[PDB]
């Protein structure tokens, strides 16, 4: 995976 | 706008908007925004999501089921590659690839017998 999207915490 | 009606088109339209419905959260209705996400073609080659999927069917892009079925692969993969297995985004994805794959294998029986696949 890359730096990651926001909003994406389970 | 222009609009065709020929079988198959009707076909993919439907099955589109089955597909989406089982998007609950409109994460894949739209592209990745690349102003937000700017290292996201760093690891993906090809963004998909539904949007550019009608927008493909409207202009008769897809000539055929298998390359309708690939742009919704597309989608699924491109966002278990980029999204960490723990995040939402990623859990989306697993949901929409087993319950996609249920509308995907009912609408490419009606596209074989309509003489359309």
């Amino acid at each position: 995976s890359g730096r990651g999207k926001q909003g994406g915490k389970a | 706008g222009p609009l065709q009606l020929t079988p198959f088109l009707i076909l993919l339209r439907k099955t589109l908007e089955q597909l989406q419905e089982k998007d609950t959260g409109n994460i894949f209705s739209e592209p990745v925004p690349l102003s937000e996400v700017p290292d996201y073609l760093d690891h993906i080659k090809k963004p998909m999501d539904f949007f550019t999927m009608k927008q493909n069917l409207e202009a008769y892009r897809y000539l055929n089921f298998d390359d309708f079925e690939e742009d919704f692969n597309l989608i699924v993969s491109n966002c278990l590659k980029y999204n960490a297995k723990d995040t939402i985004f990623y859990r989306a994805a697993v949901r929409l690839r087993e319950q996609g794959g249920a509308v995907l294998r009912q609408a490419r029986r009606q596209a074989e017998k309509m003489g359309i696949d």
